[PDB]
């Protein structure tokens, strides 16, 4: 029986993605059915997808039955060889194990928290994702198979028009000399969010290989065309940033994608290139493990991440780690009047949501086990004393029933600490984009200071204290009523009934404004976020149903240019 | 590290059981402020740093450490670091403190400075002396018969923040509670309804109470009133009273006079005779335009005391001159009570009634009960003088308009 | 059986469809209280006839009849029968009449009549207009400004006096309710403490804002204007404002403005704009002295409504005149509102404006408006004369001093 | 079987009863001997409690041996009583068991003692056979009192003067005393209870002695009219304390002088109280199968907090709580019984009617009329359930039954009338003292006696004297105070102030002349301080239960 049971999680496995799969084949559709309520909303479902299939696992072991672990592990351990996308099938069995546990006592001999099998890198791939592309015999004519190439169903509008702007755009890039010896190797399968499908190829030039990404587009009324040819790793690696919706890729076998992928995207960590294509749950069993080199190959120890501390959570970060951990308090700030849930609830909104590359990407632990050798003086008291009845005590280890795992960025007030200039301008422009988006996303943030924003490597500006968060779709947004006598302009104290959510939109300035420098180009550039007017119409497109587009790149490159 | 210097030359004010000592040179450590807060305050500190030195021939003087919070703070300390840790404990160790306005936020899911400063320091009694002053403008014929000062509760009354919404189930939740094994049959449209608490403590009211009768006594008042709807609502208002008057039979011994609750605290300094009194709200507010020389000092439940305190200004005209603090166990600190009015900072033009005043508080209660006096004298005078900052004038009869700069100096030539 | 005739003449007042039908010949039923009320009640009962003769050419006249209760319901009934039921049943039936006062009772077991009529009767409103008469003598300079009508509800407020004492073992047995089960963490002393409850009904609120809305459309107000602390206990009094706007917009077809929270309800009768908004109460207090000109109709609770309706009068030097009603669901009573003052009686030494003044409304309220406003014209002219009862004439000088019986002639020769 | 052993074992527990009884009263020798009228009151207060205790006692015995029938142990209990000396007593006793088991149902002839189902001498005959002069002295020095006399020789002067005053001295030497070798005690009082002989009849003669302070006991005065005797037998007094062997015999003896009272009626005076309940419920059972009527309202005015319902040709009122209160009304309706309870404790002073609880009670439909009916069912239903023809109360009480005072005045010209209110204006005194306050003092709730006394009886609010303050309504600050109707001060739960009193008492104008005249006293504020002013200090105001003209001190 034992070996049974490994069949059915290894059975499982190979359910759930086949169902993981027909959702991502879904897009073609959705996206030239122009719905886009669908396409975000088919994302969600993927999330939930994962989860029940390995929910349904568990009843199905609970009927059966009613030591040997080792044993049904070698045969989910013995079955993998053949299977080419072992990796996942591990996690699958992980993801069982914790929720039969409880998510307690896993040990690398007891479940697979590291790969049986020899590293993945092939002899070969049994079917090749891209296709190489070769200028001659045309290279202008070359962009046709590429186009007349891809699926789509739908008409194409000034064909030749963007064709040219590619063309014009190569040759500025690398010059003509060059470009004749450089050719194309794109992916078999365009690469899917929000409003836009993606096509996703390498370039190769005699200097080396490039990024080569076209993003498509549904142009109003239906017609088809692409925005923007960009080049460059800086601006790929934004355009596959964490900050976004996984991309909706049809891949058969993931782990191959992968690899091609990394020489597009050099910086990007195993663990994180998982998540582009859309696999987060198996994005948490690397993420934790490539943590888990980290720890071996450092001598330090968690401290409380700099910044301005937290009312609502408790975070902390190895010193030299990329990802800090948020614990939420066990009693809030008396001025915070929140309850736990919702706290609880923000988190995974956020995760089935767009994030318009403006929201961190998030993963829930539970249970999660420390060292106390590990955890320095100033920040142990700090747990002790905050967030007691969420850690247990284990020896000389501990266990914190509830985290958060996210990018460590440097928050946004420490920035601006730091900047000046030229580069300045360039962060304030940004929140202000910040805001816009999040808010057209029906997102509107809470407490919207510095404090509570992060700063990418590429300079973006990113949300991350998730207190006081909310749609804006049930936010009433007021004007500050002119003060009705000569007297009331020094009233400490409003004359007039606030209702409870309500927005005063030029309440920001205070906050915003406050330092000399940073005002005017708020003022300068940003005008339109204090006028209640401006956030009174971006509900009210929303309300209208709109989806608002978004460009993971500067507007410059977009091929208006 | 701190970005606030010590002052080299001033000695810490220290409170041993009860009744601070106060040195000669204190530390009194100030805050700025947001907005008009810098028109004003430079402002107070030579009025005051005037009086102090006129009264006491110099003998006694004031070193001013500024700390700093909220607007200053960013540019100071951080970009978003607006209340700095290192102020409460300043305030704290040095007993008394003086701060300019503040910005209070409008609504929604924003914290409050003020309540963060009066909630984390706990300063649980809230004083708000009202006094008219000759020739400020007023809707009411004989102001100058009022002399008053008013004690507040902010920590326990229905101003507690303990309601439920309606049809939230927990108010349903509650109704039931009270409706079925509470037995209360009072309650009448018990659905669709919503729930409020209120409630009184002994501790709290004695708290409050000790503390002004303390201060007549400190400061030789004549009497001293209780506030109450008593009669309508016994158990919590009304237990104010019962309360109080037995803290004076109690603590201060106080002489029972004809049997009627009233009663008669001998002043131990003064050796003038003190009377305890109470008299309900609905009346009392009746009586203040009719018979305000009689009542000297007030102490009253935490609702009340808005709309008393709010309430007697208006007669004597004083909202804009308002003088405020909040006080606890281990510090007191007096603030401006008035709006940033940002379009006019630097402008020069608002006039600091307020935050001058509120020193005034500050230093009765420093016990240099000389200087404040002055004080009091310059604003008099110079108000009846007709010389004055632009709020009053306007409303005045042939007034000389005064800068906010200039009109601190205005107080100092009536000095 | 009865003691009363029904006087043949008359015709019953009678509703159908909620808005009365006033009979030209109508019969009012009233009591003539205990103590002054003799006094008093007899010199309405002229006036208000003679407004009504003058006023309406004769052509409709008021068939009077004296129901009893109090001391003389003793003398008549029973030795016992304080209340008798027929009374009850004869306002309610006859729909609207008035009474000279009865006695408090100031011991606290005491049964007060004045109480019982108004609650057995379920009149939840107490509605009370304050309004300046020329000549009169007031504390504030510009009393001339004050026009207002007051209307607070006497059920469903802090005014249930729902309260445990101290330590009354069910008031602890409440804490624990709350402080664990319900786990509110917002009380700084549970111990040796005393609560209260407030609630406030969809229900209640509703009842008298419908009201308010009536009256100052029948009657041509300006606005409405609603009281409450919504900023510091919005679900129990903060709901009061969110459904009298709702109110507003639901019934009363009330467009908006500006977004600000208020808005404009057109007049059937009339079709100008009656207009509704609403002020916070603490700083409404302030405002009724230093702009009584904007505010017209008001609509407030319980406890707001005292002190507000409370505190007007005193401006207006009217206490001694206010005149009062209570008004109920289908029926409506108009008081006087002044004590018994026995030790005068009989002496025919009062001042009777209370009294005469609730005959405006009574009057008023049956759509005499007409005859109404004479008495008003009469009875201010008749103090601009200053020719007055004992009350006034000390207080302002060079006045002719009138038995009260003759001050309804005063009253009625300069209408 | 089992049963002799039951049976035997509630008629042991009788007999212990009894016994206790009677060594309680024995004390009340010593106590007015002595000073401990406090103790007198206590002891007075817990004889009330020894009959249910051995009562409850028993149960648990049954209970233990206690783990058809039932008539077994009626005949076998029953067939002991024949040559008992107290059989009656003894029934009782045996009902109250069976009650208490069974939670009082299920009552019947059958089931338990509702009816009958079935030596030495009290006092002697005195003669003159010389003067009186010597006869008394025969009397008063037999007399087990253990102090000295003053007028020995003196009101022993007196009591010829009243002695011969009525009848004419041929009349005198003719009549002769026999008096009852028992003194009964009540209260501060030790009293001497004899016939009188004499040619025209045999009439009443009671001397109540009295302990000046360290006494020489002295009497009062002597009371030979037949009404008086029977208002020192009144309802309103407290039960006498008599040692009393064999109780039935001693109510035939009083029979005589007491012509008036019901055996029951009788039967309390002695003070045994539970016994009369049993006879009490007789007497009322007869009666309802004497004529057909049904039950009314009673005449007066309606209670807030309580019930009240009657027969027309009766004399007692039952009286139940409603369920729910007069909204004014705030108390708890466990308080009500409290108060109930205390005055069946607390010595009456000939001012507050005794009350006899009742549980289960039944009476069938025939005799309610609906007037009645629907308004126990619409005021209060929780405490009356339904069966058959028959519907039971839960809890009741059942007092006497006297004309409600607002009720008596509207029938009185002048005379009367001032003789009724002087008694009532007493009444609140009396009570004063007592340390009760009377929460409404209106007439509604006082009754007059057939001897036209007046007796508090709706114990809705009554409290302790030392519960309260007394107070005087301030003097007005200002004239503009004097036309208000809200009182500008604090005023406290408890606070009274006597002198509002006027408003309610002196309505009428021809009732409020007299009270000034009488009573100024009533409204002031210091006499109540006064009155409780002692009553912390010890004190215990002697009551009379006789006109004060008539003792010797006049
Ligand atoms: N990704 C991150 N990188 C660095 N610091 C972070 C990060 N996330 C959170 N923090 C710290 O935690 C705080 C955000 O959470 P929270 O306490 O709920 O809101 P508030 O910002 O009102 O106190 C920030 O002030 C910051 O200092
Ligand atoms: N002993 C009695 N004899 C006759 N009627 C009585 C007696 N006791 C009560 N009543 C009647 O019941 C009425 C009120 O009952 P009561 O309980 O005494 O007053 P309340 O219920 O107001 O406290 C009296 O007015 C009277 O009509
Ligand atoms: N507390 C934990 N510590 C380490 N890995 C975890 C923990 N919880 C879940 N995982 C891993 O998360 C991946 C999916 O597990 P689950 O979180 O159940 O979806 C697997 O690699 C698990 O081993
Ligand atoms: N509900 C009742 N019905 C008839 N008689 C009763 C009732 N309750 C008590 N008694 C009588 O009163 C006497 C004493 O009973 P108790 O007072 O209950 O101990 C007994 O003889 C009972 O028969």
């Amino acid at each position: 029986l034992e070996l049974l049971i490994a069949q059915t999680i290894l059975q499982g496995f190979d359910a759930q993605y086949g169902r993981f799969l027909e959702v991502t084949s879904g897009a073609q559709q959705r996206f030239e059915q122009a719905d886009w309520h669908a396409v975000q909303q088919a994302m969600k479902n993927r999330i939930h997808l994962y989860d029940h299939h390995v929910g349904l696992v568990v009843e199905q072991l609970r009927c059966i039955t009613n030591e040997f672990l080792l044993r049904v592990k070698e045969h989910y351990t013995r079955l993998l060889p053949d299977y080419p996308r072992f990796e996942i099938a591990e996690s699958f069995f992980n993801s069982v194990y914790c929720r039969l546990f409880d998510h307690r006592s896993l040990t690398p001999e007891r479940l697979f928290i590291f790969s049986s099998q020899p590293e993945r890198r092939f002899r070969t791939i049994p079917r090749p994702l891209a296709k190489d592309f070769h200028p001659d015999h045309g290279w202008e004519s070359l962009l046709m198979r590429v186009i007349s190439d891809l699926p789509l169903r739908l008409h194409w509008q000034n064909k030749s028009r963007d064709i040219h702007y590619i063309i014009r755009h190569l040759t500025e890039t690398l010059g003509p000399e060059n470009l004749s010896k450089s050719h194309l190797q794109v992916a078999n399968e365009l690469f899917y969010r929000n409003k836009a499908a993606w096509l996703v190829g390498k370039l190769i030039t005699p200097s080396g290989t490039l990024p080569f990404l076209l993003p498509i587009h549904q142009t109003d009324d239906g017609e088809l065309f692409i925005d923007t040819c960009l080049t460059t790793t800086a601006e790929a690696s934004i355009v596959f940033g964490f900050a976004r919706s996984y991309f909706m890729v049809y891949a058969p076998l993931p782990a191959a994608l992968v690899e091609w992928l990394r020489e597009i995207l050099p910086g990007k960590t195993t663990a994180e290139l998982y998540m582009a294509i859309g696999c987060q749950k198996h994005a948490k069993t690397e993420s934790y493990r490539e943590y888990l080199v980290y720890l071996q190959g450092c001598n330090e120890q968690f401290i409380e991440a700099p910044g301005i501390r937290g009312m609502v959570m408790l975070v902390f970060t190895l010193p030299g780690f990329d990802r800090v951990f948020k614990v939420i308090k066990d009693k809030f700030a008396p001025q915070k009047e929140m309850s736990a849930a919702h706290v609880r609830a923000c988190y995974q909104l956020v995760k089935e949501h767009d994030r318009v590359g403006r929201m961190a990407d998030t993963q829930e632990f539970e249970n999660f086990v420390l060292e106390k050798r590990h955890i320095s003086p100033a920040l142990m008291e700090l747990l002790l004393q905050e967030a007691a009845e969420k850690i247990t005590d284990l020896g000389e280890q501990i266990v914190i029933r509830h985290l958060y795992i996210e990018r460590r960025m440097v928050p946004l007030n420490i920035w601006l600490e730091q900047v000046e200039g030229q580069q300045l301008r360039d962060a304030i422009e940004e929140y202000g984009n910040a805001i816009r988006q999040l808010a057209a996303a029906n997102i509107f943030p809470g407490d919207m200071l510095f404090k509570n924003f992060g700063v990418t490597r590429h300079g973006r500006v990113v949300f991350y204290d998730y207190a006081e968060i909310c749609y804006m779709t049930e936010v009433n947004f007021r004007d500050i009523p002119p003060p009705r006598y000569p007297e009331d302009e020094l009233a400490s104290e409003p004359w007039y009934s606030v209702s409870p959510g309500d927005v005063f939109p030029e309440e920001f300035r205070h906050w915003l404004c406050a330092d000399p420098r940073i005002g005017p180009l708020f003022e300068e550039m940003h005008a339109d976020l204090f006028r209640a007017d401006y956030w009174r119409a971006l509900q009210n497109r929303i309300r209208e149903g709109h989806v608002e587009d978004v460009y993971a790149y500067r507007r410059r490159q977009r091929f208006s240019v | 590290e701190s970005k606030v210097v010590v002052p080299a030359q001033g000695k810490k004010i220290t409170l041993q059981n009860g009744k601070l000592n106060v040195p000669e040179n204190p530390i009194i450590p100030y805050i700025e402020g947001d907005g008009i807060g810098v028109d004003v305050t430079p402002a107070m500190l030579k009025v005051v740093d005037a009086a102090v030195e006129k009264a006491y021939k110099g003998e006694r003087k004031i070193s001013w450490m500024e700390i700093y919070t909220g607007e200053k703070s960013t540019q100071v300390y951080g970009q978003d670091v607006w209340l700095p840790a290192e102020t409460l404990d300043l305030i704290r160790e040095y007993r008394v403190a003086i701060k300019g306005p503040l910005t209070t936020p409008v609504g929604g899911g924003i914290r409050s400075l003020n309540v963060a400063l009066r909630q984390e320091l706990d300063l649980y009694i809230c004083l708000r002396p009202v006094r008219y002053y000759q020739g400020t403008p007023s809707p009411v014929k004989h102001p100058e018969l009022t002399d008053m000062v008013i004690f507040r509760e902010n920590s326990e009354d229905i101003y507690a923040g303990i309601e439920w919404k309606a049809d939230s189930a927990d108010a349903e939740k509650v109704i039931k509670f009270l409706r079925e094994e509470m037995g209360v049959k009072k309650i009448r449209f018990p659905e669709h309804c919503g729930i409020g608490i209120k409630p009184c403590s002994e501790e709290g009211t004695k708290r409050l109470v000790r503390a002004a009768i303390e201060y007549a006594i400190a400061n030789d008042r004549d009497s001293v009133t209780l506030v109450h709807k008593g009669n309508i609502m016994k158990f919590t208002e009304g237990a104010f009273k019962d309360w109080g008057y037995q803290l004076a039979r109690e603590e201060f011994g106080g002489e029972l006079i004809d049997g009627g609750p009233w009663l008669k605290v001998k002043n131990p300094n003064t050796g003038k005779e003190i009377v305890i009194k109470d008299v309900i709200a609905d009346a009392f507010l009746q009586q203040i335009l009719l018979r305000p020389a009689e009542y000297d000092v007030i102490a009253c439940m935490n609702l009340n005391g808005d709309y008393i305190s709010d309430a007697l200004a208006a007669q004597v005209g004083g909202i804009g001159i308002a003088p405020g603090a909040n006080i606890g166990d281990e510090c007191a600190l007096f603030e401006a009570t008035h709006g940033t009015a940002p379009k006019y900072a630097g402008q020069d033009k608002v006039n600091p009634g307020s935050i001058i005043l509120s020193a005034e508080m500050m230093l009765r209660h420093m016990g240099w009960t000389e200087a404040a006096d002055l004080i009091v004298k310059g604003m008099e005078g110079a108000i009846n003088a007709k010389t004055v900052t632009y709020d009053f004038e306007r409303l005045m009869d042939g007034a000389k308009l005064l800068k906010c700069s200039e009109f601190g100096d205005a107080i100092i030539e009536n000095m």
